[PDB]
């Protein structure tokens, strides 16, 4: 995942 | 490619105007363009490029 | 965050440095805030900017065509078996004055296309379930002459198959100029006339027109062979701007349009009667 | 320090100086000042032809004249100066070309003379034209040249459909292309309150959806010049006073070079 | 691939920070739904066009 | 048994790297999608096809 | 290594480039390619105009028909030039100009064939007149553009003292200056004999008393083709071939710019 | 995941  | 004779012997001029004036009708106005004066002998052929040169990216 | 600034307390002045005077003549607006020519509280801002961003403004489906198209016994004289859209969303005003506030852009595109149906007659049997074809056709490609000539094999052309009653077809379609940016206005020609010339016809061309096709059309037919009774169906065809750049920003449009260019003709006083000093 | 003002310049490009004693300040377009075509932009592969001092300098159009009944004057960059020294002729002898644009309009008049100027740099200056005919204006038509146009108070329908004059019809407060002219202050702009200032100084980049493009084709800016307020002298009636517009072509580029382009102007 | 961002929330239920899940089943960048996440600039460039920029206590004349 | 990967991003919102995930839902590979990663390759083979391939500034015949 | 050779070279100056399989390795006058004016040298205190490509590539002027009867050719330095393209425009609106050239003559034939021309590079190549009148040869004669002059065997003197033709009388073996021919050697030079050579080549250098000059009033080198053994084939006594001069300005730069130079050529 |  990309959690931004 | 030349195919004629190998006792023959010339020279030719070939050429390419980018786009916006009067296409080329006689040598006079060719040689302003892009061009290679090419010379007949051993090497048979001759290459000319035309570079890209565009307004536009994809024509 | 993307709240706005919050008002600052401002008190009295008496002072030598004047905000409220000017001169617009520079070709600058006035960076006042209330606090420069009157008394403020501190107020904590918290309103955003959030929907007026670009892609905010585009982010919507707009109607740019209705295509007819005709389900029926193959006859001999003019019908509309198939039909033929040329891209644009200049052929509706409302979608074309919002991306008009800018000259230039770049954007990807999605298209959802809204297939509606009905009976022409009042009754020679009935209809089993229609599959519309719509074939894109870029600039070049073999253009059909016939509702079922070769042209619709579309081995290469991106067709799609609609099923009558399914959900609205929908695809996307990348950023495809030929220049880094959409012009939405050129101010020139495809063509120069030129003092060797034979005719005048060769270098005319027509102002703020760049290609002859620019982007292809969009071919329709119903794929269904033709019942007794006859189906008259119509595409609608909604697109949306994603993904949204836009450059250098125009007045809006004042007047109605004229046809492809900035061109006027009639409705030209847009402007209410109002007296100068009534509120 | 010493005596330097907003009001007092001096432009020097070439063997070409402008002294104004009387300015209100400058504007730089878009915040961008004129650069030329970066190799991580470039599209044409040919070593490009750069004329600098030659070309990027002053060239002065013929001037114009204000009076009371003046709607408004336009003209075409580069078109306008087509016909100005070693510019013009590069821009000829080459498929394409590309130039930013110092531009200085000049206006004075007196303690006692009134009057206000609209100074407007457009991108892509699209005209409306003649007739009923949609994007029918000629060639030789939608290009004056240094000449430049004119604007109209109203709109007046060429009606010879047997042989179309094929020109623009600019109505002054359509900004001559459908749009009202109180919004134009959203485009690059300056005004010349004759109370206030001698001239206008707006430096222009290249402004165009491609790195380059045929000069001879296609005009990038549109220099549009409107009387927001009219000229007016004591009760003098009758009133007149000069307008003159100098422009500078700026890092200029020239590429695909062959015989010239001799475009038919009659 | 999963893509994890927080929701901006308006009206609150009587229930902190609320997240949003995102996944590209697409390899054309085209074919994406918009992000909505975007960022704003300064108005300068068409506020402000001005060789010499000046301070608004000061004269714009001088 | 997910697989990612970056799209090549042709038109950027005003918003980077971004990716695309991908899985297989059946055993036989001719049902998978095609990946369109692909690599390319010479000419030669075609254009240059010589025994003893010659430099492009000496002289084709000698 | 490879397969490289004296008679085979490859030209390319701006967007033109020319091929010669026959040539007879080539010459850089006086040992000095073409460079620029350099600070310490420097004259005129003006910011220069450098062209570049657009002027610094291969103009080919008008074909000669060389026969035996031909007694020789002569062309004048900038002169031939003066209408060619971007070059011409440069030259004639500015004040000075200088400029060095790739001079390349090209004349082929057959195994058969024969004949031996003499190709010089004379600076300043004064030449003599018509007339009992010294140093009274007209501008526009002297000048004949890309149409050269020609040679001739013998002097015959303009007789009509009442409108003289104000022409040159150029003798062949006198090199049309009052020298003979066989010690024209001593000037920059090639010889293409049939047997042998295609073409000949000749760089040369700025050559003057000055780092720059008027190229309107003044040519700096003088191309002097002459047929040191006369032209013959088989037993045809009416042959004819041929030839042709194709010419480059190296490293061109300009000062003292206005409006252009008209000069009356009638 | 296998993250090509
Ligand atoms: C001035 C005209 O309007 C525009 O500037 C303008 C209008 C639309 C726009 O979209 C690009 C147009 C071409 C697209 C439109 C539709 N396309 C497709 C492709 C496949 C299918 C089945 N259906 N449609 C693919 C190509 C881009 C620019
Ligand atoms: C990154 O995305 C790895 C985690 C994946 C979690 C399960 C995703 C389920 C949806 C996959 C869609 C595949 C489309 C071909
Ligand atoms: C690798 O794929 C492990 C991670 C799986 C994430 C959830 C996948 C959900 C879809 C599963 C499809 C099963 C098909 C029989």
């Amino acid at each position: 995942i990309s959690e931004v | 490619l030349f195919c004629g004779s190998m006792m023959a012997t010339g020279k030719i001029l070939v050429a390419y105007a980018p786009p916006g004036a009067q296409p080329p009708t006689s040598r006079k106005e060719a040689m302003l363009g892009t061009h290679v004066i090419w010379d007949l002998g051993l090497q048979s052929s001759c290459t000319m490029v035309v570079p890209w040169i565009s307004n536009v990216t994809y024509r | 965050q993307d709240s706005l600034p919050d008002t600052k307390a401002s008190g009295p002045a008496h002072s030598k440095e004047v905000p409220a005077l000017t001169a617009v003549e520079t070709g600058a607006t006035n960076p006042l805030a209330p606090s420069d020519t009157v008394q403020t509280r501190h107020v904590v801002q918290r309103r955003s900017r959030s929907e007026s961003t670009i892609e905010s403004f585009f982010a919507r489906g707009a109607c740019v065509a209705i295509i007819e198209v005709d389900n029926e016994q193959p006859t001999t004289r003019a019908q509309k078996l198939f039909a033929m859209w040329r891209i644009t969303y200049k052929d509706t005003v409302q979608l074309r004055r919002k991306l008009e506030l800018f000259t230039y852009s770049r954007f990807d595109m999605e298209l959802t296309f809204v297939v509606t149906a009905n009976f022409t007659n009042a009754n020679n049997g009935h209809a089993l379930n229609q599959v519309y074809q719509i074939m894109y056709i870029p600039p070049g490609a073999p253009t059909p002459k016939s509702w079922d000539d070769y042209t619709w094999q579309t081995s290469s052309n991106p067709s799609i198959f609609y099923t009558y009653g399914a959900a609205p077809a929908r695809i996307s379609v990348p950023y495809v100029g030929l220049a880094n940016a959409y012009s939405h206005f050129y101010d020139g020609f495809a063509k120069v006339p030129l003092k060797t010339d034979a005719n005048d016809q060769i270098g005319d061309s027509l102002y703020s027109a760049m290609t002859v096709d620019d982007f292809g059309v969009l071919a329709v037919r119903v794929v269904n062979d033709h019942n007794p009774t006859k189906v008259t169906s119509k595409v609608r065809i909604y697109m949306k701007p994603k993904h949204v750049r836009v450059w250098c920003p125009r007045p809006p449009r004042a007047v109605p349009y004229y046809g492809p260019g900035v061109d006027y003709r009639n409705n030209l006083d847009p402007l209410s009667e109002k007296g100068l000093t009534t509120y | 320090a010493c005596g330097y003002s907003d009001r007092v310049l001096q432009l020097t490009l070439g063997n070409s100086t402008i002294t104004t004693q009387e300015a209100a300040n400058s504007v730089v377009a878009y915040g961008r000042w004129p650069e030329f075509i970066r190799d991580d932009e470039a599209n044409p592969v040919d070593q490009p032809t750069e004329p600098d001092v030659a070309t990027c300098r002053f060239y002065t159009l013929d001037t114009v004249m204000w009076g009371k009944e003046s709607k408004g004057w336009w003209w075409k960059l580069p078109d306008a100066l087509r016909d100005m020294g070693l510019f013009g002729q590069n821009m000829y002898y080459h498929y394409l070309g590309r130039s930013g644009y110092t531009v200085h309009v000049q206006c004075n008049a007196s303690k006692f003379h009134q009057g206000a100027l609209g100074v407007f740099a457009i991108p892509e200056y699209c005209l409306a034209g003649d007739s009923d005919k949609q994007r029918y204006t000629s060639y030789a038509n939608a290009n004056p040249g240094e000449r430049g146009g004119k604007f109209y108070s109203q709109f007046n329908k060429d009606n010879a459909v047997t042989s179309p004059k094929r020109e623009f019809c600019p109505v002054d407060y359509l900004l001559g292309c459908g749009v009202l002219l109180g919004n134009a202050f959203v485009y690059p702009h300056q005004i010349i309150n004759l109370r206030t200032n001698n001239s206008a100084t707006i430096v222009l980049p290249y402004v165009n959806a491609l790195a380059i493009d045929s000069m001879v084709k296609h005009n990038n800016w549109g220099i549009a010049i409107l009387p927001l307020s009219p000229l007016d002298f004591a009760q003098d009636s009758s009133v007149e006073i000069p307008i003159t517009v100098t422009i500078a072509p700026m890092c200029s580029e020239f590429n695909g070079l062959r015989n010239v382009t001799a475009p038919k102007f009659q | 691939g999963a893509q994890v961002s927080s929701q901006k929330v308006g009206a609150h239920e009587n229930s902190s920070t609320i997240n949003y899940t995102t996944i590209n089943y697409y390899k054309d960048s085209a074919s994406n739904a918009a992000s909505k996440q975007d960022y704003s600039q300064d108005p300068s460039k068409f506020t402000e066009p001005l060789k010499d920029v000046l301070i608004k206590t000061a004269p714009a004349l001088n």
